[PDB]
């Protein structure tokens, strides 16, 4: 009992470590969506003036 | 970037012509000037308002 209670709180700490690394990626995703869409106007507005 | 840079390059065209067309329309329409500072459109007057 000892020994798999103590593999749980590994198990949870892993958790965390996930969790961080998953926040830190969705502020990634986050910034790069936002570039990418100011991108795509830009992109549109240029076309129709060359047009 | 690339197509931005290429949409100037047509504008700087698009100017010159606008410029080349519009000296031509001074071959049509005269405005002249002499000493006693009257001005002349295909040689008739218009003064100032006053």
């Amino acid at each position: 009992r000892k020994i798999v209670a103590e593999n749980l709180e590994k198990v949870q700490a892993e958790a965390e470590r996930l969790d961080q690394e998953e926040a830190q990626y969705q502020r990634e995703y986050s910034e790069f969506k936002r570039q990418q869409l100011e991108l795509d106007d830009e992109l549109k507005s240029v076309e129709n003036q060359m047009r | 970037t690339a197509k931005r840079e290429l949409f100037l390059k047509t504008n700087a065209q698009l100017t010159i012509r606008c410029r080349q067309l519009l000296s031509e329309l001074s071959y049509i329409y005269p405005i002249d000037l002499n000493e006693h500072k009257d001005y002349f459109v295909c040689g008739v007057k218009l003064p100032n308002s006053e």
